[PDB]
């Protein structure tokens, strides 16, 4: 039994954001609904909970006023809407099913509040000049540079290339956010099989596809 | 010290009722169950039911649902029990006895009741006559003499009886009484020294409350 | 003043309801803890090791509170709807000495559930100041099994 | 209801000796099981609560158990034990008792005490004669009497009574009494009793001491 | 009103070796839960009712305790048991999380694998130049990185990335990016990257005319 959360928001601040938690069957009606914050960097915070045969919710202490837990049984879905949005509202939320302990956690939702504008990332290939090899092996890559706001999702070759990636956290560039991802595999892979990497950018509606190719010097 | 007094053995003809209480003492009376217990002669224990004082409550096994029922008067701190229509499987001891309203307490079944004797007959109430046994002519044996007394057609039970007002008590044998053609007979044995006997006195005291009789009879030595 | 004093929200931890005994098994454990109004999840109630009108559960408050009501509720597992239409109440100061609720001069018999989900209210009058708590099924449908919530106040 | 089966439901032994008794309840009990002991006079007393715990006012020499689904008492013996033991459930309703166990003291043998009686000038004058024969102080509980009149077998007329095991020296005791009309007493002279345990004869005869 | 204290925040441990990580309430508990978390990565469920494995758990993880005091055991660490553990109580209002416990493996030491790029002329094009060096793959996170530019040091401009400790291998690498504008980056022609733990380094170099 699964738990679906929406897509990353970006909110200016002082506004409304609604966030929807999904289950795969009916039986969430049988387990109660928990609401958990990561600040960035920070660890996990309880926001409260909410019955799902009632509809009842109940807020931790730190939760009490902007915050509210509804429910829509019919689609299987719980929300959480946070109202006069601040800057510390940044952060991931989960939703959470209870079953003796938090057995079922959705995958999260990146929530970013900030009057800042949205910028999609430029995405250019990495690759050795003129495909020098190291060896039995080849390391390529992917920049995603200049972005606002998080996250972005990158992954090689529609992610069935996982082995041998370093997705490096991304860094303040200095008003942007700049993501950079390795991916080695063996030199009679590349050029002769094909490599590329996947950018998506949701708050931009961004999705890019980036053939890694060999390159005279430049 | 909590106690639980039942009332004196009763005698009904089949048909009737009869109403037998528990009085208890020593604790409070609303806030412990009263339960009930029947045991027929020779047979074992058989639970009735139980009621709750403070409440009224009342708790019965499916057996005695139309025979037994129980009530409760907190003025004077006694349970009453009621069986209606009278056989002769109804005649039996009754007894009383307490739980705790919740468990986790000692007082679990920790007090029972002396029991309380039923007798279904149409019998009449029969008093007993009393006669003495000693051997003929005081006839020794040994360096001692058995005397007795012979307790015959009384109805119902129970009968006392004690020797010289309850003095002497070692080397006494009472055998239950035994019931023929609506008649009960019980005897006694009392073994002294040859030496105590006849120099001095030895007396049966038999009681017979149902029919408020009380007799001492003396033991002597008769010809032949 | 009839404000839940935390069955429900957790207010009251775990640690302060206890019970004579609860159900345990292999799949499942019926604790005296599960009995929080409209409890979900597995096993989402209280149920005695047995079922008597012997059996108790307790709750602490920890602090001399005022109660003047409690909620009882049933359960349902599978076909079976598990519930206790009658019951008494006693408190405790110490937690040792009990004493039956009272009412005009009779040890008062409360009027529980009908069925397995809708709460049931009862009034508590007069109002009963007390830091412990017990409730003790009388008589139930199938097997006794409950959820409750105390309301009053401090 | 829940079903108490306790055995061997019949028990002898002797001073000392180690004894147990056992329940078996048809259906889980967890544990909510008295054991009751009811003496002669029928007198009952709790001997244990709750499986295993002692009856404050319960010599330490009684102790219960239990390895589901068997309970036991046990008895690690003196004179003053003898009795018929029941075991109660209380898990659920109705209360049911088992069926219960006579605990007999195992003593060494004896044979009775045997004393004959006449009857009285007050039951004459009545019209009835009752003789009397008591059997004291004997071990085993299985003895027989017999009646002779005149040296010939009465069988008709004869009532007997067992006391049962004494609390301090462990033997039984019986009154054995043989009735006639007055009329029929008068038309004989002599009177004898007879117990088997050979026999062991008492007799008296009405024309001299 | 419960507290959870794990201790401590972060804890070092070979592959093969027995943790066993602590988790005390401030006031009794019915039962204690686990989770563990990973970079990037929603909680995942360990144990339920303070030793109850959830689905799906390897079975060298173990929980214990009662009252006060629970802890968290993993018999024999492997390499993608690197994580941060969290406990967790549901007896009172309200729902707590403990602090949380780092686990970090040791490994022996490892050189980084250094791969150097140069600008795609993509990014040219629109006036920026982004020279790219991996540092991949080493052990401790004790790696400095240097640029020359014509073999001269450059410090300016430079940006860095670290990825935590590897699943598989229990590294860490580090991505260096050298920011330059088309202009001052075609006034140059050869590019380098340095790596320094000792005192000799590891070098990659490309050259803007020649392969």
């Amino acid at each position: 039994i699964q738990l679906v959360q929406s897509g990353p928001e970006l909110k200016k601040p002082g506004k409304t954001v609604k966030i929807s938690c999904k289950a795969s069957d009916y039986t969430f009606t049988d387990y109660s609904l928990h609401w958990v914050k990561q600040a960035p960097g920070k660890g996990l915070k309880w926001m409260g909970w909410i019955n799902t045969e009632t509809g009842d919710p109940a807020y931790a202490d730190d939760f009490k006023g902007r915050f509210a837990f509804s429910l829509e049984t019919s689609v299987r879905t719980a929300y959480l809407q946070i109202n006069n949005l601040k800057n510390e509202d940044t952060a991931i939320y989960f939703c959470a099913r209870e079953d003796d302990g938090l057995a079922s956690w959705g995958q999260g939702t990146t929530l970013t509040v900030s009057s800042a504008k949205t910028t999609a990332p430029s995405v250019y290939p990495l690759a050795p000049v003129c495909g020098d090899t190291t060896g039995s092996s080849v390391t390529l890559g992917c920049l995603v540079k200049g972005y606002f706001p998080e996250p972005v999702t990158l992954t090689w070759n529609s992610g069935s290339l996982s082995s041998g990636v370093h997705t490096f956290p991304a860094v303040l560039q200095s008003d942007l956010y700049t993501l950079s991802s390795s991916v080695t595999v063996t030199s009679s892979t590349w050029p002769s099989q094909s490599i590329t990497c996947n950018v998506a950018h949701p708050a931009s509606s961004t999705k890019v596809d980036k053939k890694i190719e060999p390159r005279g010097p430049a | 010290q909590v106690q639980l007094q039942q009332s004196g053995a009763e005698l009904m003809k089949p048909g009737a009722s009869v109403k037998i209480s528990c009085k208890a003492t020593g604790y409070t009376f609303s806030s412990y169950w009263i339960e009930w217990v029947k045991q027929r002669p020779g047979h074992g224990l058989e639970w009735i039911g139980e009621i709750l004082p403070g409440s009224g409550s009342t708790n019965y096994n499916e057996r005695f649902k139309g025979k037994a029922s129980f009530t409760a008067d907190s003025s004077s701190n006694t349970a009453y029990m009621q069986l209606s229509s009278l056989t002769s499987e109804d005649s039996a001891v009754y007894y009383c006895t307490r739980t705790s309203y919740y468990f986790g307490s000692s007082y679990d079944f920790d007090v029972w009741g002396a029991g309380t004797t039923v007798t279904v007959s149409s019998a009449k109430t029969t008093a007993p006559s009393v006669y003495p046994l000693a051997p003929v002519c005081g006839d020794t044996t040994g360096s001692s003499v058995t005397l007795g007394c012979l307790v015959k057609g009384y109805f119902p039970e129970p009968v006392t009886l004690t020797w010289n007002s309850g003095s002497l008590s070692s080397g006494v044998h009472t055998f239950p009484a035994l019931l023929q053609s609506d008649l009960y007979t019980l005897s006694s044995s009392v073994t002294v020294t040859s030496s105590t006997w006849p120099s001095q006195s030895i007396t049966c005291n038999v009681a017979h409350p149902a029919s408020s009789t009380k007799v001492d009879k003396k033991i002597e030595p008769r010809g032949p | 003043c009839s404000m839940p004093l935390g069955m429900e929200s957790k207010a009251i931890s775990d640690a302060q309801i206890t019970a004579s005994s609860y159900f345990t098994n292999m799949f499942a454990t019926w604790s005296p803890s599960k009995a929080r109004l409209h409890l979900q999840g597995r096993s989402n109630a209280w149920r005695p090791q047995v079922n008597n009108p012997k059996e108790w559960l307790q709750v602490d408050f920890q602090k001399t509170m005022k109660v003047t009501g409690v909620t009882t509720q049933g359960v349902k597992s599978l076909l079976t709807s598990m519930y206790v239409k009658e019951f008494l109440i006693s408190s405790s100061q110490d937690g040792h000495q009990w004493t039956l609720f009272f009412q005009n001069g009779k040890v008062k018999v409360f009027q529980g559930n009908q069925d397995s989900f809708t709460p049931v209210v009862n009034s508590l009058d007069p109002p009963l100041l007390t830091r412990y708590l017990r409730i003790h099924p009388q008589s139930w449908v199938h097997q006794i099994a409950l959820r409750m919530e105390v309301l009053g106040c401090e | 209801d829940i079903q108490m089966t306790q055995s061997p439901s019949s028990l002898s032994a002797s001073l000392g000796e180690r004894v147990s008794l056992t329940c078996r309840a048809s259906q889980e009990i967890s544990g909510y099981l008295s054991w009751l002991q009811q003496k002669p006079d029928g007198t009952i007393k709790r001997l244990i609560y709750a499986a295993s715990t002692l009856d404050s006012s319960v010599p330490k020499r009684f102790s219960g158990s239990r390895s589901g689904s068997d309970y036991s008492l046990t008895i690690s013996l003196d004179s003053e034990d003898f009795a018929v033991y029941y075991c109660l459930q209380y898990a659920s309703y109705p209360y049911t008792f088992g069926g219960g166990t006579k605990v007999e003291i195992k003593r060494a043998d004896a044979a009775p005490t045997v004393s004959i009686f006449p009857p009285s000038s007050e039951q004459l004058t009545s019209g009835g004669a009752s003789v009397v024969c008591f059997l004291n102080n004997f071990y085993p509980k299985d003895i027989n009497v017999k009646w002779k009149i005149d040296g010939s077998e009465r069988q008709n007329g004869v009532l007997n009574s067992w006391t049962d095991q004494d609390s301090k020296d462990s033997t039984y005791s019986m009154s054995s009494t043989l009735t006639l009309t007055k009329d029929e007493y008068e038309r004989h002279n002599s009177y004898t009793c007879e117990a088997t345990h050979s026999p062991i004869v008492k007799s008296f005869n009405r024309n001299e001491c």
